[PDB]
RNA sequence: GGUGAGGUAACGGCUCACCAAGGCCACGAUGCAUAGCCGACCUGAGAGGGUGAUCGGCCACACUGGGACUGAGACACGGC
RNA sequence: CAGAAAGCCACGGCUAACUACGUGCCAGCAGCCGCGGUAAUACGUAGGUGGCAAGCGUUGUCCGGAUUUAUUGGGCGUAAAGCGAGCGCAGGCGGUUUCUUAAGUCUGAUGUGAAAGCCCCCGGCUCAACCGGGGAGGGUCAUUGGAAACUGGGAGACUUG
């Protein structure tokens, strides 16, 4: 039951965000595995910030990336990318 | 406890004119108190170190733990003296670049008209009056409403002008032309007081 | 001294006291309990009241309130301020510090934090006897 | 050996004392004084004596001290190497600092070591504090120190193969 | 597999149980505070087939899977015998 | 009884050094012979030579002196003695007086200087100082 | 410790029956008192002393003590 | 519109800061030495001055200064400190030398010592803290290969102990 997803790391009023990847037992913030990407949760058009190497070798694994990874990966066309070689592989 | 002086005590008291020999001349050599000359006998070397840091402190009206934690950004250069790249470092606050371009005539109205946004840097307005300037950041006077008198009231009134910086009055633009050193940026005051002092405190 | 001999002893240390008994509190409530409580200052009662006159060659009659705290023992400490705010049987602060003057007291109780007043002639020192900013 | 008093001096004095001795009645008082005396390029000295009057005995002091002067051999005024000394008492720890950090020393060896110019240096009094016995085992260990132009020159190989 | 165990080369001391002698190895470290080096030892319940090595042998060890109370070594080799 | 007789050799240099006459004695072996080859090296000892007859040694140590009747060695100790021996790595080598005197380092092939381990990266077992 | 059997996701005195008396200790067994352990810290020139909050990891606990059941996973913090 | 935006404890020495008067063995100051007691920069007022600085005094606790537990880094004739003396189990350390060994020791390669931590390089928040990217640190670690001077294990030798 691994699982890529996000974390903060906010102050007051203004937040930072990071993509973390982990398994699903574990706390969102907490223990993880390795390390994927963050981006920037202000100033839009704000900072995708990728790693988008391990995304791949992670899903070839087998996981499930969230709500959020999916829509800004498919910015990127990751997740196009998944089912573009891996539905055609 | 951040500028009150009238510079004319503090003056009084340390010794130097604070600094470009802008005096008050009738008064200066006999310090304040009840016994005006009057005077005793002669000073520990913890007063010597006292009023010697006091010195450099009032060349600004900073604060001492800024003092401190900018004296320990000193040694992490690990070229030259460790007082004399203080010295430098010393001389990078934009007020400096105020007082030594020619658009004021004091530190004092060096920081009230930077308080109020009075100038920019490059296009882009700094608030705050001690940005550390770099050696390439064209200081600018914000030339929206350039045309008040005060600025060149302190412009043409040509008192005290180093000869370090490469300026022109005419679009009142310039920049921080290349790195001071001892010889050339005010002698006489230190070069072990500072880093005896600080040892021991 | 030879090294082995250095081995098999371990050089033990010079194990510290404190001359502040009193703010190391063993309590009697409930089951008469240990101390965890290192404190600036336990508030305590009266016991009895007086004065003392110290040793040679000094002389003069200083003043003193012995307190009981909570942990049913009793120390002498000492009155700072001139008018005693507090009086007989009252609850009293008290603030550390040792004291040349007579064998005994260790102590010195609050002026103006709690219970007691402070000062009403010091307009110089008014962070000290707990009596701050008097417009006159 | 004698070095002369024809050269640019400075003094700094560093400490008096009250002293006695019993006379049948009143009581004798005469001060003393512990004066160095030096050039601020590399050469000092120190000196003693005693008065019924604190100018009277630094004059006296002043007198006897410039009889005695000591070489102090230099390197980028920083010693060449760590030095001890000891005079009854007195432990002296000295070693070569940075390069424009300052002189690291107490009351009188700094009194010592500023005036027998000395930019940059390390030390830490250890024993013995009364100002006499410091100042003589100060004078003793600056007097333990080489130089690399002299040991070569004592061994029969050459320098800059040992620097 | 890819691992033996770290065989322990110690002499018999005990062998009065049955199947089971008593091997003791020897090293010696450092103190943790001065510097001179110590010397130490533990005890190894040995697990024999029918006691072959008798007071004073030289035999290397090796550990295999918990048998009894904790007793967890095997012999391999009588190195040498005393007399 | 002699637990450690480089010590008492060390000491016997010492001992005809303080009150400077230049000749001495003593029964030698490989390894005194080792130290006595890395004083003659560094200009200390004006010259070494050996006598044997059945027994042990002996190298006899002819010092080294000055113009002006000075010495030009001033003391002499040792670092591991019998009891606590000490090892240095090749970013430990000591470098004594900063290097104005020297060091002995017994590595894997021999007894050198300590600037011969720093010239090799390789450590050892430090005998004594000496400047 | 050996013998065999039961039992266990799993080895094993974990447990039963038989044969012996073996095991651990001055390098500190056993006993008594105090303490959750760690990554870390506004101390020191450095060797080393002091604290275990944040925040993060591991372990243990649920008014006190026993006991299981469902569920693969609990002897279960808002289950019995 | 300069308008709303100024507060802290002492001044006998250690440790910059003086006067007038009162109580004048007593009212009370003491971090320590130490004051008082009719001429107090020490008791108390009042003004003068001093150092931090919208934060500044007191109290408690932890490290230093402490070489005052000394491995780095102390010593036992008189200062605190050689048992009243011998005999010896275990233990600590051992004369010279040839060959071997490689346990200690030195050296290479590899895996690991979470991330944020401290530091350094680079960057953004108007700088600044805060955040981001990259490696050094934490092994007294595990495997694997050499080196054979010194210590340690095996075989012989010598005569000084």
């Amino acid at each position: 039951a691994v699982k890529i997803r996000l974390k903060r790391m906010g102050s007051k009023k203004s937040p930072f965000y990071r993509i973390v990847v982990a398994d699903s037992r574990s706390p969102r913030d907490g223990r993880f595995i390795e390390t994927v990407g963050t981006y920037n949760p202000l100033k839009d058009p704000a900072e995708v910030v990728l790693k988008e190497d391990l995304v791949l070798d992670w899903l070839s694994k087998g996981a499930q990336p969230s709500d959020t990874v999916r829509n800004i990966l498919s910015k990127e066309g990751v997740m196009k990318k998944h089912h573009e070689a891996k539905n055609v592989k | 406890s951040r500028y009150t002086g009238p510079s004319w005590k503090v003056s009084r008291r340390l010794g130097i004119s604070l600094s470009g020999t802008g005096k008050e001349l009738a008064r200066r050599p006999y310090k304040p108190g009840q016994h005006g000359p009057n005077s005793r006998g002669k000073v520990s070397e913890y007063g010597m170190q006292l009023t010697e840091k006091q010195k450099l402190r009032h060349m600004y009206g900073m604060n001492e733990r800024q003092f401190r934690t900018l004296f320990i950004k000193a040694s992490k250069i690990k070229e030259g003296k460790h007082g004399v790249n203080f010295m430098v470092l010393l001389e990078q606050r934009l007020d400096n670049v105020v007082y030594r371009l020619g658009l004021a005539t004091t530190r004092r109205q060096a920081r009230q008209l930077v308080n109020h946004g009075h100038i920019t840097v490059d296009g882009k307005r700094v608030d705050i009056p001690s940005y550390h300037v770099e050696v390439g950041q064209v200081i600018g006077v914000r030339e929206k409403s350039q045309n008040i008198s005060t600025i060149k009231e302190a412009v043409e009134a040509t008192v005290g002008r180093p000869a370090f910086v490469s300026f022109d009055t005419e679009k009142l633009e310039g920049s921080f032309t290349r790195l001071p050193e001892r010889d050339e940026l005010y002698p006489e005051i230190d070069e072990a007081l500072v880093v005896e002092y600080y040892n021991q405190k | 001294p030879t090294i082995n001999q250095l081995v098999r002893k371990p050089r033990k240390s010079k194990v510290e006291k404190s001359d502040s008994p009193a703010l190391n509190k063993g309590y009697n409530s409930f089951k008469k309990t240990q101390t965890n409580v290192n404190s600036p200052q336990k508030r305590g009662v009266c016991t009895r009241v007086g004065t003392m006159t110290p040793k040679k060659p000094n002389s003069a009659l200083r003043k003193y309130a012995r307190v009981r705290l909570s942990n049913l023992i009793e120390v002498t400490a000492y009155i700072p301020g001139i008018g005693h705010n507090l009086q007989e049987h009252s609850v009293v602060l008290l603030r550390g510090g040792r004291v040349k003057d007579l064998p005994g007291v260790r102590y010195h109780i609050v002026r103006g934090a709690l219970d007691t007043a402070g000062v009403n002639d010091r307009k110089q020192s008014r962070s000290k006897y707990g009596t701050k900013r008097p417009k006159a | 050996y004698i070095d002369p008093k024809h050269l640019e001096l400075e003094d700094r004095v560093v400490a008096i004392n009250r002293v006695t001795k019993v006379v049948k009645g009143g009581r004798r008082l005469r001060f003393a004084a512990l004066v160095v005396v030096g050039d601020k390029n590399g050469h000092v000295g120190f000196g003693t004596g005693k008065a019924q009057e604190v100018p009277e005995a630094i004059r006296k002091a002043i007198e006897d001290a410039k009889k005695n002067l000591v070489e102090v051999p230099m390197v980028g005024s920083t010693i060449p190497h760590e030095v001890i000394g000891v005079f009854g008492g007195g432990r002296i720890l000295m070693k070569p600092a940075v390069e424009g950090s300052g002189v690291a020393a107490g009351g009188p060896v700094r009194a010592v070591l500023e005036l027998a110019g000395v930019a940059d240096i390390t030390s830490k009094s250890l024993g013995s504090n009364t100002p006499i016995n410091v100042v003589r085992a100060t004078v003793e260990g600056l007097k333990q120190l080489k130089r690399a132009e002299e040991v070569a020159a004592l061994r029969g190989k050459s320098v800059e193969e040992i620097i | 597999e890819r691992n033996q165990r770290k065989v322990y080369q110690g002499r018999v001391v005990s062998d009065k149980m049955d199947k089971t002698i008593t091997v003791v190895v020897e090293t010696k470290k450092n103190h943790p505070i001065y510097g001179k080096r110590m010397k130490y030892s533990k005890k190894y319940k040995a697990h024999d087939e029918n006691n072959t090595a008798k007071v004073g042998d030289i035999v290397k060890i090796m550990e295999t899977r918990p048998l009894s109370a904790t007793k967890r070594f095997r012999l391999l080799e009588v190195v040498e015998e005393a007399v | 009884v002699m637990t450690d007789p480089i010590a008492d050799f060390l000491t016997r240099i010492r001992n005809a050094n303080m009150v400077k006459h230049e000749t001495l004695e003593v029964p030698a072996s490989k390894i005194k012979r080792d130290i006595a080859e890395i004083l003659k090296r560094e200009g200390f000892i004006r010259d070494v030579e050996y006598i044997e007859d059945d027994k042990q040694g002996v190298i006899r140590v002819f010092l080294k002196y000055g113009k002006n009747e000075e010495r030009v060695i001033t003391n002499l100790k040792r670092i591991s003695k019998p009891g606590l021996r000490a090892y240095v790595k090749a970013d430990e080598v000591p470098k004594v007086l900063n290097g104005l005197g020297i060091a002995i380092i017994s590595t894997s092939e021999g007894v050198i200087t300590d600037k011969e381990a720093r010239a090799k990266n390789i450590g050892g077992e430090v005998i004594a100082y000496v400047w």
